[PDB]
DNA sequence: CCACCACGCGGGCGGTAGCGTGCTTTTTTCGATCTTCC
DNA sequence: GGAAGATCGAAAAAAGCACGCTACCGCCCGCGTGGTGG
RNA sequence: UGGCGGUAGCGUGC
């Protein structure tokens, strides 16, 4: 449901990252069973991922914000269950 | 030895005229005595004694069990030289 | 998992270490069994078992027995890929020279020795003795003695002497030798040594002995002792039928050597004579040789079918070698390849697949799709399921290519536009369909056509060919910028149908309130498609602050112009719509939708004007005819009137009034003026000869004929090829090059006899063979230029340099070729941009160069811009962003870690197949436009009558319009007239300067009278009667014919005045003496009186296409090099040998340590009496870029190669940028060499990288300690990648076995930085989205 | 023609050429430089060795498919170990240093 | 006593010698002058 | 006034000759030497 | 179902 990419590689704003940040993204939507933050038109990993990343829901510092708390209240939590 | 044809010294056709007593080393050796390796049967990749060269299309060898060695006819061919 | 590359030659040791075995037998496998021998080349006791952790002898068989050595056998249990590792070795009875080191020059075994490689030869193969120990006899250390001199010698002194012979007397050499002290003494010889060829001999030793003990590496090892043996499974054998084994080359050479050194062990053994030994050594040495490189030294050995062997150094080098056959290009899995048919329906981003294509190349993801949904509950049964092709089967390949690109390719890839990512549709047939609109940038016909298809099967390389390599993000040709989806054929001749306006079509004069309207009336069938009407439209204008604001008025258009307005976006106005919009229109439409709209309404744009072209194409009928071609009424009466021409020419000259020459001249123009009048004729019956009834009388308009619509139009065809069908076809040439008297006066549409069309195709016969021949040509040229910028990536934002090219206009003759806004859009100036006359900035330092910054420097008339350039980058290993300038292929700067080298390699090496291989076939100035005339490097001296000559030999006249731009430039020869002085406008067409080109006129600058001085007739003279005048005029002799008493009595006239004497110069204390060269005519007789400005004395006076741009890029000398002044001083001649003159420059303040030898028969363009500065030129012929690069510097090196291959290029009518042609320049511009070693450890002699040098010169300077000069070299595509940091691209590239020996002698340590490297490796490029990763390795690598 | 997967080179460890052999289509250099130019680096790795040499790769990228992840191991293609061996067998010591 | 089948060990081929023969560019070496001096 | 550096042209040797694909043919040592059978 | 050599052909400014 995506046929150009220029409003979301001047959203990046260097269309290098931008294939970076889409495929991981990617890999937590397929390998990590995590969920979109957009509607799906019965669309591919890869073109949700482009999406979000057009409407600046998913940004590199963004991911990696959000990686670092889920990191944070993983082994918060698994410290917790040990003690 | 380069261009022309190499010409050797008369000394050294002279020498070789008388020089050969004939020689007893041989690339493949018959005599007694001699380790042979077996590479048919359970006794491949084993060393047996040789007895004696008995016939003239084959020669016998020793065949070495645990126990003990015995002597046996067996093809040319069929043994390995060592 | 590692970093970096090292190679050295092996050690004895280090060999035996790699080697798990010996062979000693040349026993491969049995026949009767197929198992291997004890100790043979493929023993499964040396190398590993036949099976998958099972014994040889078959007692253990299972893995629960790994790891442990059979009793029986001997043969390790473990997998059967170790046999693709475990190497051999064998043991050689006498040590052999390698090859490599021995026969590829520069012999690496005569270099360290310092003797001739003959003798290397002679002693290696058996043929002299040579001593090792000289002892206290009269022989040295390394002499040459033959079999009687060593017999000689022996007799004599036969005490302690040693000689050896073979390669044993080698290797003691080798292994007898200090290389501190032979270096040190070297060293001390290069001191005190003067000569030149000395120098540069002893400086290459000494670089070799330094390389050689700075690494671990030791002579003795470059003589073989024992020999490797390579795996077993890298030389298979092959299973034939019949019970045969194909045997590999590599085989039958190790089992050849194998049995050489077994017999010469047999014979050492039974103590064979002298020269039987030997000549077994020398036997086994060749085999040993043939063995490493076979067909190097002597006859090679020979195959089954009488072809050379394939020996380990031949599969690893050339075309069919492993670095260019499995290494840069390896075939791939998940691929096909199909031919490709025309999809109307499809759009920019989809293309047809057919359904078992897909089903094919999709079959694992099918695979996993089934096992998730349960269907199939193994990998066997969704097999079978697929094999089968239920619906369900189809329903999951449908699903799972919903999204997933696939790479479509064609096989010449010249540019990165023949691969391009499309979405697939699914289709059934055998045949992919295309978008047309792709169709020439794949440069695809649909003839035949073949093209592959591959699918990416990772989320990075999807989202790679969705991001990058998808069709809708290319638009731009990277080569220049211009777009490529353009309407080639039907929707151009669609679109010029629609768009066209008839004189009295159905439902003219009607008023229409919309184009809904238009189109429900054309549809109806109630007015035509051509019809002349008035229509209320409402167009959308871009406000300032990018809002849309909206205007409705009443436009008088036609009724198909008003029916594709409403395809048009709204922001677009409408009189791009209202003309003909012929191609061109049409891609000026385009490039202005992309421009305002964006990118995202400019794909739906190009499908609806694809779509609508295609239908009114198809709506029109458009049809060729044999009536459409129609010959002129008035071709019959030129055709007689040239022939009576030409019969009256032709009786003329058999009268004898005109030779040969003269009447084939005006017969040539005679008919090319026939030609050019039949041509003019049809073009204007053609064009615009149809009459048409108005609504009330007769008028004219333009035709409607089918063929001058597509013509026209621009969809097929051109000017020449509507003349050659409708008028004569003109003169044709011979294979040779000549033209031929009688033109064909035939049309296509009429009948050609046989002698037209024998002499015709000479012509197609000529084309097609050199297409044939230039294919090759330019994929070599290619090659080469992609090696030559291979590792060059944008790794840097600023440098913050100073530095730049000055960028004008170019301009030669009366015209301008190219001006300077598309020479400086895209880029970034160097320094501030002033306003002329007013000292204001105009530009920032550095600002990109856009539309917007280019007109308003044309609008102020700025023709000089220094902009920042690639060549003049300061960083090091890759270049910046903003010295490169725009991508040229996005609207954006350049981005930062993609690969630029490829891509300009690319861009220049795509428009080879346009250029020519086969080469085949003025005395005043002229003014074409009004405007001042400015005179630049002019010393000039009126004449008697008051007209200018000019003393300077580079003078240029320049024609400047009214606004200051410098409109046409011309080179005034030396001691021209002038007709008009600087500084005074004149009007076109009238001649400002005349000079005599047949010959040069000596001029004077002072007046007086000429005497006959320092000249005798008969030594140095001859006063030689006139043919016709009979005046006795002087002939000045040469030095050949010149008597030896008058050797030294150089003619030369002085001017004298009154009093007699010579008249000194004006402001120059050296009296006016102007010696006269050779072959000098003087007129005038003694004491004749001559004013300023005079003539004294008479004296008498190529290639393009592909091979002009292979030695422009290759830095080919030419034949014919013109000398230029080095230093700036006084000409002199100090003396002269025999066919050399020794020409001496004397600066006024320099010391004078210059003699240059000049050829005696090369013209000298300078005389004894005059100044020269540095980089003038002193003889005729073309400009050897090394002295351009040594004498003026790296930018007028730059600009003339740049200037040269641009004018080549546009010859041709092909566009391209100049940034790769910067790019390769500097990566021409590489190496540099010392002239002063300074506190640097760099030899004085040495060549060394251009980065290294900056960066020890900056941390030298950084420290306070001086730095190192630095002369910059240039060097060809090749010579360039050969001499390269990375020994791994050199040896991939081409001659790999000399790359491979330096590498090992000089035990270099390779690094990957760059692409091919990484590529042969097998990991991430550090170009494009690997980039970014490499780098976090680089920091990672910082801590 | 098409392949997604089938024999293989027993000395290369690539796959065969030509239709009759079921071979793949071969990505030759001209290919490499247009992906090298449009700067798709992970399409060129994955290209080169998980689809050609790479057989621990193959095989992995062939499993995770058939499990449905798309991820990729480079490994090490088995030409550039051919190449090493043949440069040994020359006498020239050739190896990566990890340091 | 002669003819067909298997097995191991060298190597340009065959002959009482000679076989070749329609490219271009770059690099190396060598005889021959030369030339320049100490 | 002979020996060493210059050079100079002429000759000899090495390396290269676009990319994909299709089909067919031929070949994948071989020859002496011993074994054995008719 | 493994490769070499030879031959011919296909797509390559219309
Ligand atoms: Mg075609
Ligand atoms: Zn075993
Ligand atoms: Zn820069």
């Amino acid at each position: 449901a995506r046929v150009t990419v220029q409003d979301a590689v001047e959203k990046i704003g260097n269309r290098f990252d931008l294939v970076l940040v889409a495929a991981r993204r990617a890999r937590q939507m397929q390998v990590g069973g995590k969920d979109p933050l957009v509607p799906e038109e019965n669309d591919k990993t890869t073109v949700i991922a482009l999406r979000e990343i057009e409407e600046g829901l998913i940004n590199n510092q963004i991911l990696d914000v959000r990686e670092r708390q889920e990191q944070q209240e993983q082994e918060a939590a698994e410290l917790q269950a040990v003690t | 030895f380069g261009a022309s044809p190499a010409i050797v010294p008369s000394a050294v056709i002279h020498q070789l005229s008388v020089y050969k007593p004939k020689d007893i080393v041989d690339p493949a050796t018959p005599y007694p005595g001699d380790k042979v390796i077996i590479t048919e049967g359970a006794f491949e990749g084993f060393q047996a004694i040789f007895t004696e060269p008995d016939g003239e299309a084959r020669s016998m060898l020793l065949l070495n069990l645990i126990n003990k060695e015995i002597k046996h006819s067996v093809k040319n061919t069929e043994f390995r030289k060592l | 998992e590692f970093d970096a590359i090292k190679i050295a030659l092996a050690s004895p040791d280090m060999i035996r270490s790699w080697s798990f075995g010996e062979v000693k037998k040349p026993e491969t496998i049995n026949y009767r069994t197929f198992k291997p021998e004890r100790d043979g080349l493929f023993c499964a006791r040396i190398f590993g078992p036949v099976k998958d952790y099972e014994c040889l002898c078959g007692k253990y068989k299972r893995l629960k027995h790994r790891g442990v050595i059979c009793e029986k056998c001997g043969v390790e249990v473990t997998q059967t890929k170790v046999r693709r590792e475990r190497m051999g070795h064998i043991e050689l009875a006498s040590p052999t020279a390698h090859i490599w080191f021995l026969k590829s020059l520069p012999s690496r075994i005569g270099l360290l020795l310092d003797m001739p490689l003959r003798d290397i030869e002679r002693v290696l193969y058996f043929e002299s003795y040579v001593v090792i120990e000289g002892g206290m006899t009269n022989l040295e250390r390394q002499q040459i003695l033959t079999e009687e001199q060593y017999l000689d010698a022996l007799e004599e002194f036969g005490d302690e002497f040693d000689a050896k012979m073979g390669a044993e007397a080698i290797q003691a050499l080798l292994k007898s030798m200090d290389l501190e002290q032979e270096c040190e003494q070297l060293r001390e010889e290069l001191n005190e040594t003067n000569s030149e060829t000395k120098r540069k001999k002893l400086t290459k030793r000494i670089k070799l002995l330094e390389a050689f003990v700075q690494s671990g590496n030791k002579p003795e090892w470059m003589i073989l002792t024992v020999l490797p043996v390579l795996p077993p499974d890298l030389r298979p054998l092959v299973p034939l039928d019949g019970g045969r084994f194909a045997t590999s080359d590599l085989n039958d050479l190790y089992r050849r050597v194998i049995n050489r050194n077994n017999r010469l062990k047999r014979l050492l053994d039974l103590a064979a004579p002298d020269i039987i030994v030997r000549n077994e050594k020398r036997m086994l040495q060749e085999a040993v040789d043939a063995l490493l490189d076979n067909g190097r030294r002597g006859r090679a050995i020979t195959g089954s079918n009488k072809r050379p062997l394939k020996s380990l150094a031949d599969m690893i080098k050339g075309k069919q070698g492993r670095f260019r056959q499995n290494l840069l290009g390896k075939r791939v899995d998940y691929s096909g390849r199909s031919v490709i048919t025309v999809g109307p329906y499809l759009r920019l981003h989809q293309c047809g697949l057919p359904k078992k294509m897909a089903l094919e190349l999709f079959k694992p993801f099918i695979y996993g799709k089934l096992e998730l949904r349960g269907l199939a509950t193994t990998i066997k049964a969704a097999k079978k399921m697929v094999e089968r092709e239920e619906a369900v089967v189809w329903d999951i390949l449908d699903e799972v290519i919903r999204e997933h690109p696939v790479l479509l390719n064609r096989a010449p890839t010249l540019h990165r536009l023949g691969i391009q990512a499309f979405e697939p549709v699914l289709i059934e047939g055998k045949a992919i369909q295309l978008h047309p609109l792709v169709c020439a940038a794949y440069n695809a016909d649909f003839d035949g056509d073949q093209m592959a298809v591959h699918v990416p099967l990772t989320l990075e390389a999807q989202l790679e060919a969705r991001a990058l390599m998808m069709s809708t993000n290319n638009i731009l040709s990277p080569a220049n910028g211009e777009p490529i989806i353009v309407p080639s054929q039907d929707v151009v001749l669609g679109l010029y149908y629609m768009t066209r306006d008839c004189v009295n079509a159905k439902g003219e004069g009607m008023v229409l309130t919309g184009p809904k309207e238009a189109e429900r009336l054309y549809r109806s069938g109630l007015a035509s498609l051509h019809a002349r009407v008035k229509v209320r439209i409402t167009e959308y204008e871009k406000d300032a602050n990018g809002e849309l604001v909206a205007k409705t008025s009443l436009k008088d258009t036609t009724v198909g112009r008003a029916i594709l307005w409403m395809i048009v976006p709204k922001g677009l106005p409408y009189s791009i719509v209202n003309q003909a919009l012929g191609k061109k229109a049409i891609s000026k439409m385009l490039n202005t939708c992309y421009r305002i709209l964006g990118l995202k309404p400019t794909v739906i744009f190009a499908d609806q004007i694809m779509y609508t072209g295609f239908a009114y194409a198809a709506r029109s009928g458009a049809s060729v005819g044999i009536d459409d071609m129609v010959i002129p009424e008035k071709k019959h009466e030129i055709i007689s009137e040239a022939e009576a021409e030409v019969a009256e020419i032709q009786e003329q000259f058999q009268s004898g009034l005109v030779t040969a020459g003269e009447r084939y001249n005006k017969v040539i123009d005679i008919w090319a003026a026939a030609n050019d009048r039949v041509s003019k004729a049809m073009m204007d019956n053609l064009q615009t000869e149809t009459v048409i009834n108005r609504d009330g009388q007769e008028e004219k308009q333009v035709s409607f004929n089918s063929i001058y619509m597509m013509a026209d139009s621009g969809a097929r065809g051109s000017a020449a090829q509507i003349r050659q069908l409708a008028g004569m076809r003109g003169l044709m040439a011979k294979p040779d090059g000549s033209i031929i008297e009688t033109p064909i006066t035939a049309n296509f549409r009429e009948g050609l006899n046989v002698l037209q069309y024998f002499i015709s195709t000479h012509g197609a016969r000529k084309g097609l063979a050199d297409t044939a021949l230039k294919t090759a040509n330019s994929g070599y040229l290619t090659r080469r230029l992609v090696d030559v910028a291979q590792d060059l990536v944008v790794t840097e934002d600023d440098c913050g340099t100073h530095e730049g090219i000055m960028m004008t206009p170019v301009i030669e003759g009366g015209d301008v070729k190219e001006p300077l806004r598309d020479r400086v859009l895209g880029r970034v100036t160097a320094e501030d941009v002033l306003k002329p006359g007013t000292a204001d900035i105009l530009v920032p330092r550095n600002t990109l160069l856009h539309e917007q910054w280019c007109d308003l420097l044309e609008e102020n008339s700025v023709d000089a811009v220094k902009v920042r350039s690639v060549v003049s980058c300061d960083t090091d290993f890759g270049v910046c962003a903003h010295c490169y300038g725009r991508d040229l292929a996005r609207g954006h700067i350049i981005n930062k870690g993609e690969a630029i080298g490829v891509i300009a390699a690319q861009s220049i090496g795509e428009p080879g197949t346009q250029l020519t291989m086969r080469t085949f076939h003025e005395s005043s100035i002229q003014v074409k436009n009004k405007g001042s005339i400015k005179l630049s490097n002019v010393k000039s001296v009126v004449n008697s009558s008051g007209k200018l000559v000019i003393t300077s030999r580079n003078t240029e006249l320049k024609l400047i319009d009214e606004f200051g731009r410098t409109k046409e430039s011309y080179k005034v020869p030396y001691g021209a007239v002038l007709a008009k002085g600087d500084g005074e406008q004149v009007a076109g067409g009238e001649t400002v300067a005349n000079w005599d080109p047949h010959t040069m006129p000596v001029i004077t600058e002072v007046s007086g009278f000429v005497r006959f001085t320092d000249m005798i007739d008969g030594q140095t003279i001859t006063r030689q009667t006139d043919e016709l005048t009979g005046l006795s005029s002087l002939v000045v002799l040469d030095s050949a014919e010149r008597t030896a008493g008058g050797k030294d009595l150089r003619p030369a006239l002085k001017i004298v005045d009154a009093q007699g004497n010579d008249v000194l110069i004006p402001g120059t204390d050296m009296p006016a003496q102007y010696f006269l060269p050779g072959k000098a005519i003087v007129q005038l007789e003694d004491g004749v009186q001559i004013s300023s400005g005079d003539t004294l004395a008479r004296i008498p006076q190529i290639t393009g296409g592909l091979p002009r741009v292979a030695d422009l890029f290759e830095a080919r000398r030419p034949k014919e090099p013109a000398i230029l002044a080095e230093i700036s001083g006084i000409v002199s001649f100090g003396k002269e040998t025999k066919g050399k003159r020794r020409l001496v420059i004397t600066p006024v303040d320099g010391s004078d340590p210059y003699e240059e030898m000049i050829p005696k028969w090369r013209q000298l363009n300078v005389f004894e009496g005059e100044r020269v500065e540095r980089g003038d030129v002193i003889s005729d012929g073309p400009e050897a870029p090394h002295d351009i690069l040594r004498l003026r510097g790296v930018h007028a090196v730059t600009r003339y190669i740049v200037n040269e291959v641009q004018d080549v290029y546009r010859l041709q009518g092909v566009k391209i940028n100049d940034k790769h042609i910067e790019v390769i320049v500097r990566q021409m511009l590489r190496k540099a060499t010392i002239v002063n070693a300074g506190s640097s450890d760099f030899l004085e002699g040495e060549q060394v990288e251009y980065s290294r040098v900056k960066i020890a010169n900056r941390e030298l300077e950084a420290n306070g300690k001086v730095g190192a000069t630095y002369s910059r070299d240039l060097l060809g595509i090749t010579k360039a990648s050969l001499a390269t940091e990375s020994f791994i691209s050199a040896a991939s590239f081409q001659e790999t076995t000399r790359v491979l020996t330096e590498a090992a002698v000089a035990g270099k340590r390779d690094e990957l930085r760059g692409l091919k490297e990484n590529v042969i490796v097998g990991r991430l490029i550090p170009a494009g989205t690997g980039y970014a990763y490499h780098q976090d390795r680089m920091r990672r690598r910082a801590a | 023609h098409a392949r997604s997967t089938g024999s293989y080179s027993l000395v290369t460890q690539q796959p065969l050429g030509g239709k009759a052999q079921f071979g793949g289509q071969r990505f030759g250099e001209m290919e490499v430089w247009a992906l090298e130019a449009y700067g798709a680096a992970y399409t060129l790795q994955e290209m080169l060795t998980v689809k050609s040499d790479d057989v621990n790769g193959r095989t992995k990228m062939y499993k995770n498919i058939v499990d449905g992840n798309h991820q990729m191991e480079p490994g090490m293609p088995e030409s550039f170990n051919v190449l090493l061996k043949e440069i040994r067998s020359l006498g020239i010591n050739i190896e990566l240093e990890d340091e």
